RNA sequence: AAGCGAGAAGAACCAGAAGACCAGGC
């Protein structure tokens, strides 16, 4: 179903917390 | 080119004012832990070697 | 005492033994009077410094 | 597209008056 063709850089977020 | 003598005459106070130049602000034992070599090289000593 | 499911895996004289060494040290510490500050934890001091 | 040394959590953690009287606003 959904998907990523090409997923760059590291990814994520720190701003959650 | 290169620097003639350059391993001669780069002395080490001058390392110790860059060093405490970049560490400005840092905490002091910062300054402290990046200082301490440039003193020791500046009162540092040569062995001559076998004679 | 109390375990998960009731069961403490051990026979009846073992957990009286182990009860009552809890309790002859809880009775020696109240004997020091620091039972109330055994009553007592903060989360944590930690402000150690770099120097 | 980037890409030049390693991590994870032992122990355990609230308070009443009530009654009378007086002053006062509405």
């Amino acid at each position: 179903a959904a998907a990523a063709a090409f997923a760059a850089a590291g990814a994520a977020a720190a701003a959650a917390a | 080119g290169d620097n003639t003598k350059w391993n001669e005459n780069q002395n080490p106070r001058m390392f110790l004012a860059m060093i405490t130049y970049i560490t400005r602000n840092q905490p002091e034992w910062f300054r402290n832990v990046l200082s301490i070599a440039p003193i020791m090289f500046s009162n540092k000593m040569a062995r001559l070697g076998k004679g | 005492e109390m375990a998960t499911k009731a069961d403490y895996t051990l026979d009846e004289e073992s957990r009286a033994r182990i009860k009552t060494r809890l309790f002859t040290i809880r009775q020696e510490m109240a004997s020091r009077g620091l039972w109330d500050s055994f009553r007592q934890s903060e989360r944590g001091e930690e402000t150690i410094e770099e120097r």
